[PDB]
């Protein structure tokens, strides 16, 4: 499987209407080697997707939002499911690839009483702690603190890319919408490295995984950290 | 393609799909600016991309986008298009469109409104043909109002009776009848369905012809009275009265009959004052007696094959005729060059009623453009989706050769090298048809699919040698995957000790039988022992490419590995048909013998709503048989709408969640079996 | 002849005492103190040393260092009550720099969160600032102790910073912790709930398990915070504190 293979089928996979959803597993299958994906917890917390795949023959971990289920919103179960997988991938030098289409956290008194703050902070910590190479692609949406948790603004994401249909809005929704109906406000402030065509996605990621294989960072000494569990 | 001959400057193609792409291509070859009309869902289609400029015309439904005549006229006015090309279908047969275009300022690339009106109605066409001294299908002239008139006129014409609905078409509103009670009941129900759908309610009685051969003649005429016949075409392999396989030179016909049919078609075209490209269709019996049947006043879908054997670009000639130039070819210039065969690759399931429309999005699409003597006409690209609004036709595949055998061989090779992943297609049916013994011999009729597969399409019934080759290929692929699984990079801390296995003993389950296979690897060559039969399989064993070319005992075979699981399941497209094979090791099979079979009735007979939300509308109607994976209704929650499928496989008895029903999570939605 | 000398004094008096007495009185009638009053109560008398007194005229946050019972600590206190419109980049930059200094020297961080006055109402660099704060909280986890005292309503991604800290304390009847407001809950979930029910101190100290303790008011909370801080070591490089015993 050549690392420079184009994926034109991803050029129109994201619908123009934000009210209409799509399947992130299709994108994951299109990007990875031989379209082979080992999904972890496929039938639990279906609003998030985690699994193992290969890029250029190297094992990679995949985390992504699923707009089909609960509009891709994050909650307690998806938070912990993604967090432990990210921690395992970081603990064994496995690079992470993230696909971001999260509109925020699931509201309601059940989530608040269940401790949505702690469980969300678990995913925040898991992404902010990883020292492995990490590549992030924003497909359509990234709102609120959900934008920050899914590897955005320097606590996670060595390279960040946005599709032409991607957009970041702190409070989504005439003159103001046109300004923030595009990732240009993100690009001008250096939020994302570039705006790429979907067809090049795989190739880009492969190139990045070659450069970041020798990434080393230094952190202050500690016996261990305090997980927000 | 001489550019010195001045032609129109701007042409607007009022169509979509592959015909729009073909028209845009032939206009680009002629140095003409092109305007493409499109709907919202087609804003990223291929013909929009290859056009000079594009205009959005309306929403997804065809009644509001490709039939909204006011919108097309507004687009023409705002783009100042000199000419308009309707392709086939849509508004190509609408008198009002041509009348308005000729009224305002627009020239219409097609037949005049007089010819379209003359040949629009079947009764008028038949009477005009009878007045045009051409052989016609024998029957009673006039409109039948009651079934008793039908039976009395069926007394003398013959026992085989056909009930036909005037005008319209598309293989609908037409039926057969044998008995007199059959005559009444068929006439009554045909009148009912014509009132329901057609609305004309005009029915006619015809003498059915057994084992008919559908032969078309492509006529081309200018406005100066010249008329030419461009050989013939054979379109006999049909289901639902719709053609799938077409053949340019008629093997059944000879020179004299072809010349007579061409002369009759030219005479009919002159009588109707045709001034464009059209086709006249005939039914030929066993004794070579052709009878007229319908005239298409537009470009046929299967026109490329007669282009291949004649070397003429039909759309270019149509444009030149519409400009006013005379025909640049004489009847003696027309000649037969080689042989041509075309198949219609549809997005349909051939195992159900010889084709049932299917929907989906194309994850992978690769045409065999690098093969010798192959031409593909498609408006389809990777990522395109097959919606319900338009025809589920993926592509048209044409192959040409020096003779019939070379063309058929090249067509089989092209069909075996055609990658379509995302929807279900009918490539298996086409490949089965083109390699059939009867099709090769040439004794075919319109009931070919009816009698070759009386119980329906079942697949490719593979022989013993083919079964051995398939088993050897599957075993070799399994062993190649296992061997690739052992190729890690050097660790330098814990070196990998590669196992030195020499023989792989495998149990391969195919259909319902179990075979014992012994595989050995010698570099790039696999020696395979299947039930005592020895075969050699060689290939590059590239496990990532969609197409794999292998050589089994010197025979070259192209196979596709559609799916593969760690449990041993594997789907292989071989000779055009998809086979499921389960491959295990001998120890694995022996231990699997102890596994208990689990009944797969599943749970949750009542479907549970995944999220609470109201239903804007219901796509399907209660009483329709559906299965799991087919969308039923659209439920909106958190300002996002999901068109979820049926929870359990069963017919939709009743949609409990109608419009305005705010159904909660985990609740009954649709009564299913 | 330059008026810089009087301009500096005017800016100092504007930062320390605010533009006017209006909203400080308004805070007083709600039973809450100001950021500077809270800092003065928390730290030893005369030990506070402020940093970045002059950043885009304000900042709705007061950061600095001080001593508790003679031991060094770094503190920040939010002052969003009619003192800042949006939680701008200056806010997060000051918090990040004070946390960086605390990590550099090896001293704990205490944060008083009272982002009530103006929540955001506009900001794109705001999420960036909280992303930086989250990164520095995760970096300091297990290196220096981190204490959060919520003394007012906190909403949005901000609430994730106290969650990453080691200990979280709340003030009864005046502090709230919730990702999404009650009005959005009504709009989406279609249920009636108040701020106290959704994210009050009792909810987060009895049901959700988010906060660790609750206190009666600001003075009691700060006294108990000093008492609790007496227990902890300054860094993970230090042994457990040993006091004299009787
Ligand atoms: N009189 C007949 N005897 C036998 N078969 C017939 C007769 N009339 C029609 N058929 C069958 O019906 C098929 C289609 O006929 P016809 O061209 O009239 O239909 P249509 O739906 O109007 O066509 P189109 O879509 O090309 O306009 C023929 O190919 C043939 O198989
Ligand atoms: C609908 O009434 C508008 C509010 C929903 C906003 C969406 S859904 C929940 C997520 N949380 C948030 O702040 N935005 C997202
Ligand atoms: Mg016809």
């Amino acid at each position: 499987d050549p690392s420079d293979r184009l994926v034109p089928e991803l050029d129109t996979i994201v619908p123009l209407e934000s009210t209409k959803a799509y399947n992130m597993v299709d994108i994951i299958h299109s990007v990875v080697d031989e379209r082979e994906f080992f999904e972890i917890m496929p039938n639990y917390a279906k609003n998030i997707i985690v699994g193992f795949a290969r890029m250029n023959g190297r094992t990679v971990g995949i985390v992504g939002n699923q707009p089909k289920v609960a509009s891709g919103c994050l909650d307690i179960n998806s938070s912990v499911k993604g967090a432990r997988f990210v921690r395992f991938c970081d603990a064994f030098n496995i690079p992470l690839i993230t696909f971001v289409d999260v509109p925020g956290f699931l509201p309601g008194t059940a989530q608040e009483y269940g401790g949505i703050i702690r469980h969300g902070a678990k995913l925040l910590y898991a992404f902010a702690e990883a020292t492995v190479p990490k590549v992030t692609v924003i497909t359509r949406k990234a709102y609120g603190g959900a934008y920050d948790v899914m590897s955005s603004k320097h606590l996670c994401g060595d390279t960040n890319y946005a599709w032409p249909t991607a957009e970041i809005a702190v409070m989504g929704a005439a003159e103001y919408i046109e300004k923030f109906a595009n990732p240009f406000p993100a690009a001008v402030r250096g939020f994302v490295d570039d705006i790429i065509q979907p067809s090049s996605t795989r190739a880009r990621i492969c190139c990045d995984l070659d450069v970041l294989a020798s990434k080393k960072v230094q952190r202050p000494w500690r016996k261990h950290a305090n997980i927000p569990l | 393609y001489d550019p010195n001959e001045k032609t129109f400057d701007k042409i607007l193609v009022a169509n979509r799909g592959e015909i729009a792409c073909r028209v845009i291509r032939t206009c680009k070859k002629m140095g003409i600016k092109t305007v493409a009309i499109h709907s919202d869902v087609d804003a990223s289609s291929v013909h929009v991309k290859m056009a000079d400029e594009a205009v959005c015309v309306g929403p997804a439904p065809t009644s509001k986008s490709y039939l909204n005549m006011d919108a097309i006229m507004e687009a023409i006015k705002k783009t100042r298009a000199q000419a308009v090309h309707p392709g086939y279908g849509f508004l190509s047969e609408n008198k009002e469109f041509a009348r308005c275009l000729a009224a305002e300022d627009v020239v219409f690339i097609g037949p005049d409104t007089h010819a379209i009106q003359a040949m629009g109605d079947k009764i008028e066409s038949k009477l005009l043909a009878k007045k045009a001294e051409v052989n016609t299908i024998p029957g009673f002239d006039g409109v039948v109002k009651d079934a008793e008139e039908a039976v009395r006129i069926a007394r003398e014409i013959g026992y085989p009776v056909m009930i036909k609905a005037s005008a319209g078409g598309g293989g609908k509103g037409m039926r057969i009848a044998w008995d007199d009670e059959e005559t009444r009941d068929g006439f009554r129900l045909s009148s009912q369905e014509a009132a329901s759908s057609f609305g004309d309610d005009r029915l006619l009685i015809e003498k059915f012809i057994d084992n008919p051969r559908h032969i078309e003649i492509q006529v081309l005429g200018d406005k100066h009275g010249n008329a030419l016949w461009l050989n013939e075409r054979e379109c006999s392999i049909q289901r639902r009265n719709q053609k799938v396989v077409e053949e340019a030179p008629s093997i059944f016909l000879d020179a004299e009959t072809r010349r007579a049919m061409g002369e009759q078609a030219v005479a009919l075209a002159r009588a109707v004052k045709y001034s464009s490209a059209g086709t006249v269709e005939f039914l030929v019996d066993s004794k070579k007696n052709f009878y007229f049947l319908e005239m298409n006043t537009r470009l046929q879908v299967e026109h490329p094959v007669t282009e291949c054997i004649t070397g003429l670009d039909l759309v270019q000639e149509m444009i030149r005729v519409a400009k006013g130039y005379p025909l640049r070819h004489k009847q003696a210039d027309i000649r037969i060059n080689g042989w041509a065969v075309e198949c219609r690759v549809y997005a349909e399931d051939p195992y159900k009623s010889f084709g049932l429309p299917s929907i989906g999005r194309l994850s992978q699409y690769q045409e065999p453009l690098h093969l010798p003597g192959v031409r593909v006409d498609s408006g389809i690209q990777p990522g395109s989706d097959i919606s319900i609004y338009y025809d589920p036709m993926i592509s048209k595949l044409i192959t040409y050769g020096s003779d019939r055998t070379e063309a058929l061989k090249r067509m089989a090779d092209a069909l075996d090298n055609y990658v379509i992943r995302g929807v279900t297609h009918n490539i298996a049916l086409l490949r089965e048809v083109i390699i059939n013994s009867r099709f090769v011999k040439g004794d075919i009729s319109t009931k070919f699919l009816s009698d070759v597969y009386p119980d329906g399409f079942k697949g490719h019934m593979l022989t013993k040698s083919e079964k051995n080759q398939l088993l050897a290929i599957a075993s070799s692929l399994f062993v190649a995957f296992q061997l690739r699984a052992q190729h890690f990079q050097e660790n330098s801390r814990m070196p990998v000790i590669k196992p030195d296995i020499a023989n792989w003993e495998l149990s391969v389950k195919l259909h319902d039988k179990v075979h014992t296979v012994v595989a050995s690897n010698n570099g790039s060559v696999f020696s395979v022992e299947v039930d005592g039969s020895k075969l050699n399989v060689t290939s590059t064993w590239n496990l990532a490419s969609p197409l794999l070319s292998v050589s089994v005992d010197g025979t070259q075979r192209t196979v596709q590995c559609l799916s593969r699981e760690a449990g041993g399941n594997m789907s292989i497209q071989f000779l055009g048909t998809v086979y499921k094979v389960n491959i295990l090791t001998r120890l694995a099979a022996e231990l699997n013998k102890f596994m208990l079979e689990k009944v797969t009735e599943d749970t949750s007979s009542v479907l549970r709503s995944p999220m609470p939300g109201v239903v804007v509308a219901v796509s399907v109607k209660p009483g329709d048989a559906v299965a799991e994976g087919q969308e039923i209704c659209v439920i909106e929650a958190m300002k996002m709408q999901n068109s979820m499928t049926a929870g359990k496989t069963g017919t939709v008895k009743s949609v409990h969640c109608q419009a305005g029903d705010t159904v909660g999570e985990g609740d009954l939605l649709v009564e299913l079996e | 002849a330059t008026s810089v000398n009087e301009r500096i004094e005017n800016k100092r008096r504007t930062a320390l005492l605010g533009g006017g007495q209006r909203r400080i009185d308004a805070q007083h009638k709600r039973g809450k103190l100001t950021a500077r009053e809270r800092i003065s109560l928390l730290l030893d008398p005369g030990s506070f040393v402020e940093s970045d007194m002059f950043v885009e005229h304000g900042d709705s946050v007061v950061t600095g260092r001080g001593r508790i019972n003679g031991r060094l600590v770094y503190v920040f206190s939010q002052d969003f009550t009619v003192f800042g419109r949006s939680l701008s980049g200056a806010h997060a930059q000051k918090i990040c720099k004070i946390m960086d200094q605390a990590i550099t020297v090896g001293a704990p961080v205490i944060g008083l969160n009272d982002s009530g006055g103006a929540r955001i109402q506009e900001g794109v660099e705001s999420l960036a600032g909280y992303a930086d704060i989250f990164l520095r909280n995760v970096t300091a986890s297990g290196v220096i102790p981190q204490i959060s005292l919520i003394m007012g309503p906190c909403a949005g991604g901000a609430v994730y910073s106290p969650a990453l800290t080691d200990f979280t304390f709340m003030v009864k009847d005046t502090s709230y912790l919730f990702i999404t407001g009650p009005d959005v809950v009504k709009s989406v979930t279609n249920e009636d709930v108040t701020q106290e029910e959704l994210g009050g101190a009792k909810t987060h100290t009895t049901m959700s398990g988010v906060a660790h303790r609750a206190f009666e008011n600001d003075v009691d909370a700060l006294c108990n915070l000093r008492d609790f801080f007496n227990y902890l070591p300054l860094s993970s490089q230090d042994p457990a504190p040993v006091r004299e015993c009787h």
